[PDB]
């Protein structure tokens, strides 16, 4: 869009009409334990994991 | 001239003199390095083979 002059005239917005489809996505992760570890209260991993 | 009080205030002064010391050690594991802390027994951590 720009300042237009003034013929007798006027001018419109001219685009229209159109799309772009982005059409968004979506991501995951998962992560496990093993289950073992609890046991031995190694508890100290897991926390730089998350 | 020699009590048990001078003993202490030399294992306080080394206590001090060390732990400034290691407090300052270069740090150089850390970089290729993961710290876990265990309690007890501690032989397995399954975060392996997750990828």
């Amino acid at each position: 869009p720009k300042l237009r002059e003034w013929i007798g005239q006027r001018v419109i917005k001219d685009m229209a009409a159109q799309g772009y489809q982005i059409t968004n996505k979506l991501f995951e992760s998962t992560v496990g334990v093993k289950r073992t570890d609890i046991e031995d209260d190694n508890l100290g991993v897991y926390g730089p994991l998350m | 001239i020699i009590t048990p009080a001078l003993i202490s205030a030399l294992k306080t002064s080394f206590q001090k003199h060390f732990q400034d010391a290691l407090a300052t050690a270069p740090s150089t594991y850390l970089q290729v390095a993961t710290v876990i802390p265990s309690t007890t027994a501690s032989n397995t951590y399954g975060w392996l083979g997750q990828f």
